[PDB]
RNA sequence: AUGGUGAA
RNA sequence: GUUCUUUGUAAAGUGCCUUCGAAGAGUCGAGUUGUUUGGGAAUGCAGCUCUAAGUGGGUGGUUCCAUCUAAAGCUAA
RNA sequence: GUUUGACCUCAAAUCAGGUAGGAGUACCCGCUGAACUUAAGCAUAUCAAUAAGCGGAGGAAAAGAAACCAACCGGGAUUGCCUUAGUAACGGCGAGUGAAGCGGCAAAAGCUCAAAUUUGAAAUCUGGUACCUUCGGUGCCCGAGUUGUAAUUUGGAGAGGG
């Protein structure tokens, strides 16, 4: 049978639950290349005839593990289908080591729609605004429950 | 010779693209294989394999969730020179236009529905009406006959004799 | 067949109870201004609003004169339960149907009901050339058939129909009927029986590729161009009901 | 060989960052990258290499509708007689009497409207019922005038020539 | 010994 | 030698103060089997078998001191 | 939801954009590789770590900026020559085999990545198309890429700030 490591996947997020995350998940979405494009064209023949940070969510594994042992991520998304699976075995430990609440999520190509990117096995967010800072608590809340409390004896089924 | 399927595989056009070829091109039927050879070079198939494809670019943009990128596939998008080569003289093309001018006058009084989209209606009735116009200000017509299936009404364009029915 | 989730009835509950809540307090209004009740009311009198192409507002004070309209069904809220209230007011009038139509008479008592209803439903005054073109190319008639059953609702086939159906008040064509329907004649309830219901063509009727975002598109601009204000004071809308 | 694992380590959670890099400007600034394309939009829009988007509104709304307006046969004398495989159109013939109001001889008796009705699809030559309407009002409804040219669109590249 | 040739 | 752009709140040159401030793993190496060998301390090479750590590791040193940081790569003379 | 869409794996095309076979072969970079022949002898010693055999390049090639050499008051890339030296060292210590630092000369250019989050904006690049001033310059589109294209940097540190 598989390591006490594996098989730490296969529980995910529910489809309520996971729906949710969407939702809030698709309120973010990053600026794609034509709008940026076109932002910054705009822009350009504003300044030849004569805001805060925008808020996205980070999915790059890199930023995103970088954002993790800081505590500056508030919420992290893994995918259960990685080919490469010695470059997620690590994430959830690491997460529960620096406390970041994390959940799973089934399907990298899935996870990437939010992204406007074919896959990126990864996703967090770190900045929220107000209308949605309430959404995000609750949401990072209720995924205690949902996942940790519901499989704290992961390290059993071999 | 060859027949249709033998041309659908050498074209690798789907059945209603291939009707709409033929139409564009009046190949009527077993299919003329020396006009096949001819069919091969046509700018109207690369038209439709592109917009083929844009559909399935389309779908893909609807189904990964970007309004904005599905707008810009949408509004990043002829029968002009096709008629260039199958009517060879204005003569032949007010000759033929008896269908065309029937198909327009039919079309222009069918009611909006789903299967035929309101736009095509309105432009059929935007092209009867500018034909009336015409007519009216030529006062080209000579004869009017009244049948239950319509008023056969005819012109003489350059003396041709075209019988258009109006519904 | 299909199981049902507690957010959707949920949520259609919390609608049904706004929409009611919002229903309630427009009949008290109602009932009050009919009884001239003008010591405590936000507004004495009424305007219906206008809204035309970029894209302007017009306000105008409701004028006591009667005049023909067209009201057509925009299905929806989207998750509300129509209340009986409302849904007496609409089977009587024939307009449940999604996306059918009717001609109705302006009247001083007419307004108020249509006021409860507008919501559910766009109005507009059409015009002469739309209201002959939408007679002469639409428009349902029950009649007996041939001799035994009336499902035969098609179209008006052939003018002798008309005569014999009424053959009294002059109606011997299609034109008489959109006579009577433009100019204020008595025939216009007779014939506006005869013509219950005004089967319009519907919206794109698919989802498709590119009807997806045909659909879309019309949706959001629904919402840019039509909006459930919800207020109990809120003027009535029109909107150039002859793009169609 | 097969025991649970154990959680030693990342049962206490940490408390502070693993490292104190300093942050910096940009992540309270906007960075230069976006100002460098923006100067370099400008720079673009000045030498006349691109166009910007208030001139694409015209562009896209107030051009490219100029279409159609050239002679697409300007002078022309000659017939497709260098080819003979443009069959005829074949164009209907003129009518045969079948009008509202034809000849009383025409009048279909009942005997004749009975035999018509019998006869079925592609066997009705005579496609139409003669009739007499002294009256515009009276001439009824005709529904088959779509599926008569229907069959007549079919047929036009439908048939073996 | 290494590299090759053809065959009662 | 004669000229056009010189652009953009851009790049980067230097004196002082504050905070951070990484390093190549079936790899070194122990044993074994053949090879290289002028090679007394394998000096290397290939398979077999297990596999090491960062206040550490390699090569030497007389009690202990001296010098670098392999297991990534490019470059005319 | 009995449909539909995201992907991931591999095929199909006398589709577009691309490269290799071979020849030559004195020298270069590696694999395999013997015998005649010798001290009195053939397993080390020696022909020979050679010829032949096999694979891959250029006008030169390899190597080249140390996990180096040394023990002195230290030198500071690789390479070729003299010297070190027929010395240290090896071998029935004999016959014979056979190195290197330091010194002098020829020429001395040193560099690029992985290992830190751009995150207040994959800003990177190929390909197609449309133009020009064509070993290339630009508008637009797609794709590659987030399992990582973009600022420095290989310890002589370097970076965020004043």
């Amino acid at each position: 049978k598989v390591p006490p490591t594996i098989a730490q996947f296969q529980y995910t997020l529910d489809r309520n639950t996971a729906a949710e995350t969407f939702k809030l998940f698709n309120k973010y979405r990053p600026e794609t290349a034509a709008e940026k494009k076109e932002r910054l064209t705009k822009e350009a023949a504003a300044v030849a005839e004569g805001s805060p940070k925008p808020y996205a969510v980070k999915y790059g594994l890199n930023h995103v593990v970088a954002l993790i042992e800081n505590k500056k991520a508030k919420l992290v998304l893994i995918a259960n289908d990685v080919d490469p699976i010695e470059l997620v075995v690590f994430l959830p430990a690491l997460c529960k080591k620096m406390g970041v609440p994390y959940a799973i999520v089934k399907g990298k190509a899935r996870l990437g729609t939010l992204v406007n990117q074919k896959t990126s096995a990864v996703a967090a967010l770190t900045e929220v605004r107000a209308e949605d800072e309430a959404a995000l608590a609750k949401l990072v809340s209720t995924i205690d429950a949902n996942f940790a409390d519901k499989y704290d004896e992961v390290k059993k089924h071999w | 010779f060859i027949t249709r399927s033998q041309a659908v595989r050498k074209l690798q056009v789907s059945l209603a693209d291939f009707r709409r070829l033929c139409i564009f091109k009046g190949i009527y039927p077993f299919y003329y294989a020396k006009d096949i050879q001819y069919l091969m070079h046509e700018p109207v198939l690369a038209k439709f394999r592109e917009h083929k494809t844009f559909a399935r670019k389309l779908t893909r943009a609807l189904g990964r969730g970007e309004v904005s990128s599905a707008k810009r596939l949408e509004e990043n998008r002829t029968l002009d020179h096709i008629i260039k080569e199958r009517y060879p003289s204005f003569p032949d093309a007010i000759r033929d236009i008896d269908d065309a001018l029937n198909m327009l006058f039919l079309f222009s009084n069918l009611p909006s529905t789903n299967q035929v989209s309101s736009k095509i209606i309105n432009d059929a009735q935007k092209i009867c009406n500018q034909w009336l116009a015409y007519v009216a200000k030529e006062r080209l017509v000579r004869k009017v006959f009244v049948s239950i299936k319509g008023v056969y009404y005819q012109a003489n364009i350059k003396g041709e004799e075209v019988r258009w029915l109006v519904p | 067949n299909k199981f049902v989730r507690a957010e959707s009835i949920v949520a259609k509950t919390l609608a049904t109870s706004r929409e009611k809540e919002r229903i309630k307090r427009v009949s008290i209004l109602e009932d009050k201004k009919a009884k001239n009740e003008t010591q405590h009311i936000a507004s004495g009198k009424d305007f219906i609003l206008k809204i035309t192409e970029g894209l302007i507002r017009e306000k105008t004070t409701y004028d006591g004169k009667p005049a023909l309209l067209f009201i057509v069904r925009v299905r929806g809220p989207l998750a509300v339960n129509i209340p009986n209230k409302a849904f007496k007011i609409l089977s009587l009038l024939r307009l449940v149907e999604t996306n059918t139509g009717v001609f109705v008479k302006l009247t001083k008592n007419v307004y108020p009901l249509l006021k409860v209803i507008a919501p559910y439903v766009v109005i507009g005054k059409p015009s002469l050339s739309s209201i002959r073109s939408l007679i002469q190319k639409r428009g349902r008639i029950i009649y007996k058939g041939e001799n035994e059953a009336e499902p035969h609702e098609i179209v008006l086939n052939d003018n002798n129909i008309v005569e014999e159906q009424l053959g009294d008040h002059g109606i011997i064509c299609v034109e008489d009927i959109i006579h009577e329907i433009a100019t204020m004649g008595e025939s216009f309830s007779v014939c506006n029986f005869f013509l219950q219901p005004f089967k319009l063509n519907r919206e794109v009727s698919g989802f498709g590729s590119l009807n997806r975002l045909r659909k879309i598109k019309q949706r959001e601009a629904e919402s840019r161009t039509r909006q459930f204000s919800n207020a109990a004071t809120a003027p009535v809308i029109e909107v150039d009901i002859d793009s169609l | 060989p097969y025991e649970p694992l154990i959680d030693w380590f990342t049962r206490h959670e940490e408390v502070m960052p693993l490292t104190a890099v300093p942050e910096p400007k940009r992540r309270f600034v906007p960075s230069k990258n976006e100002a460098k394309r923006v100067m370099k939009i400008v720079r673009a829009i000045r030498e006349g290499r691109i166009i910007p988007p208030k001139k694409l509104k015209e562009m896209k709304e107030k051009e490219k509708i100029e279409n159609y307006q050239y002679d697409l046969w300007g002078d022309s004398t000659e017939t497709n007689d260098h080819v003979m495989h443009l069959r005829a159109p074949k164009l209907p013939p003129p009518t045969n009497e079948e009008s509202y109001n034809p000849p009383e001889e025409y009048l279909l008796s009942p005997e004749e409207k009975e035999a018509w009705e019998n006869t079925e699809y592609s066997e009705r030559e005579r496609n139409f019922i003669p009739q007499k309407y002294s009256a515009l009002r009276k001439v009824p409804g005709y529904g088959e005038s779509i599926r008569e040219r229907f069959e007549r669109s079919l047929d036009l590249y439908l048939a073996p020539r």
